[PDB]
């Protein structure tokens, strides 16, 4: 009864707190009355509402996160009353142990997409961004391309396979101090890297194979081991540099449909791993007087690189059998039609159908996953950032 | 095949369930009645 | 079923693979045999594979698949 | 993903046309990711001429790309 509700406040009835510690605001929300709870909204003591709940009380909690939960047409509804049109947005109700992004971690939670794209949440976040987040971010950033720059250099700037150290490349002193600049920072990168789940082995890997690809600036290894070395380095360094990438808004969610589509074939690789060893073996003793079948493994990745649709029909079927160099023709043609069949056909259709349906439910999802991204990377920066700092570089509001 | 496999989707794990439901199903109804009540548990213990 | 015609041509190629255990056959037989039943070995064995929780539908899906293909290829081999 | 690919490719096949340069070795890695991956010309000839340095690495890189680039991202493009 929204008219009886004002009537009562309009005679400074006291807001109290009931036996199990609800106060009215409380019953109205748990009961979605949303005239009510708008009516205590628009009324004067709404502030002295907002105030009376117990922070102990796990089913009656602060009564924005419950109107986050319950009425979000009235969160809206009060949102509205936070951007006054040189627009001001006021974040008073946005954030209150309690974890941090409160409002907006409660918004996540519940899926509230049409709430999460407020403009009102969208500038508290773009404040979060530009007061912490883009710098921190920015530094991680930095001190990775520290090392995966200086790196690249090194690949592109010495001819892959020959020694080299400070001095040059094993002598060529041309671009010495080049090579000892990017030898030192790699170096420093890499032993820096050591003192700051898949990324970490994904780091490890870098900095002991960066390691090694600079280790002539103190010990002398061989060439081969040295670029060995580099070349997992430098290969590992692009890959993990999705993972930084995966923190801005145009890149997220392409990381994230990447990641989807590439644990679905790995899990599907130990099925069908089967399926290729049966052709590649099937193969080895049919083309087994054929160099790209001669060996076990070598027939194996023959089968797996002729799964996308490179067969080689004529070099390994039509001329050796109009040469009469195919023992068991028969065999080795109905082979080749039910390989057809099977892996570059139904396998690789499987595959497609299953990255379709992938991406689809990513897509379903995807503006609330990017600010569900973007909301957790401020809430984690938070919690590890010191309390002086955030107090120091935390506005209210933003006028724009 | 991307229709079927949607089609597949949409039931993924009522399917498989069902496969497990069924393999039991029919292993049990060629086990002796004595394995059977020797192996069979009636409680367990852990720890629109 | 096929899983039981599959069964048979394994058991009866494997045998005539490994024939000359008692009797002796010519080669070209022999790995003619062994190619076969190699292959539906490691063909049947993804069957054995449907079995287990994270297998049973990627196998349910192929079989879906290509039984789709099957059906279509009556018409397109025109 | 094309330049990890192309700059580890022009390390391991350097001894090759199509992977003599950088920028030559970023455009063939760029013109495999429809499925010309070159196995023979690019990996089984060379290694059973024993030509392939770094044989173990060149066949661990290939059938990571070929997961990667010609799957993964191609499917990745048709499923968008
Ligand atoms: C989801 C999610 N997770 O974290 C976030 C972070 N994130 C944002 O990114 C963001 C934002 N408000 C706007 N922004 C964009 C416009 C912004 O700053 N972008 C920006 C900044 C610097 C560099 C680049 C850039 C882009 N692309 C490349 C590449 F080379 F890869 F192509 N290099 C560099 N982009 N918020 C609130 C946020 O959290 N978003
Ligand atoms: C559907 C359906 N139909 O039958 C079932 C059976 N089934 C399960 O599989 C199952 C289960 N509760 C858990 N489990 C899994 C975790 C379990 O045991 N798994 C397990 C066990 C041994 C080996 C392997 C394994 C996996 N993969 C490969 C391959 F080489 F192929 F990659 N080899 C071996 N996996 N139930 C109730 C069940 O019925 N599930």
């Amino acid at each position: 009864h929204a008219k009886a509700v004002a009537l009562l406040l309009s005679h400074n009835a006291d807001i109290v707190l009931n036996k199990q510690q609800a106060s009215f605001l409380h019953l109205a929300l748990h009961n979605k009355r949303k005239e009510v709870v708008l009516t205590i909204i628009r009324s004067k003591r709404w502030d002295e509402c907002l105030k009376i709940f117990s922070h102990n009380s796990p089913g009656n909690k602060c009564p924005i996160t419950e109107m986050i939960e319950y009425l979000p047409e009235c969160m809206k509804v009060l949102l509205d009353f936070c951007m006054l049109h040189y627009i001001e947005y006021n974040f008073k109700y946005l954030q209150c142990i309690y974890e941090p992004l409160t409002a907006l971690n409660a918004m996540v939670q519940n899926n509230r997409i049409e709430l999460l794209n407020h403009p009102v949440c969208k500038e508290y976040l773009l404040m979060k961004w530009l007061a912490y987040g883009f710098r921190a971010h920015m530094m991680n950033l930095g001190s990775y391309c520290l090392g995966l720059i200086p790196m690249t250099i090194l690949v592109v700037n010495i001819k892959p396979g020959m020694a080299f150290n400070s001095t040059g490349i094993i002598l060529d002193t041309t671009n010495s101090y080049l090579i000892k600049t990017c030898m030192i920072l790699v170096f420093l990168s890499s032993i820096f890297g050591y003192c700051k789940d898949i990324s970490n082995v994904l780091e490890w890997i870098i900095y002991t194979t960066g390691i090694i690809f600079v280790l002539p600036l103190f010990v002398e290894i061989p060439a081969h081991l040295q670029w060995q070395c580099g070349a997992i380095a430098v290969y590992f360094y692009w890959m993990n540099f999705l993972l930084y990438l995966q923190r801005f808004e145009n890149c997220g969610i392409f990381i994230v449909m990447l990641e989807v589509i590439l644990k679905t074939l790995l899990r599907s690789t130990v099925v069908f791993i089967f399926l290729l060893l049966a052709f590649g073996l099937s193969f080895y003793i049919l083309l087994n007087l054929q160099d790209p079948f001669s060996s076990p493994l070598l027939s194996i990745i023959q089968t797996f690189s002729m799964m996308l649709g490179d067969i080689n029909y004529r070099e390994s079927f039509l001329e050796p059998y109009l040469r009469n160099e195919l023992a068991h023709p028969v065999l080795s043609f109905a082979q080749l039609v039910s390989f057809t069949i099977f892996v570059p056909i139904v396998l690789m259709n499987l595959l497609i159908g299953l990255a379709v349906g992938d991406i689809a439910e990513v897509q379903k999802h995807a503006s609330l996953k990017r600010i569900a991204m973007q909301v957790e990377l401020h809430t984690s920066l938070e919690k590890k950032l010191p309390l002086w700092f955030l107090r120091k570089v935390d506005q209210k509001s933003t006028i724009v | 095949a991307v229709g079927d496999i949607a089609e597949v989707q949409k039931h993924a794990s009522l399917k498989r369930i069902a496969m497990q439901v069924e393999l039991h199903t029919s292993l049990e109804k060629k086990l002796p009645l004595w394995f059977l009540r020797k192996v069979d548990q009636k409680s367990t213990i852990v720890y629109s």
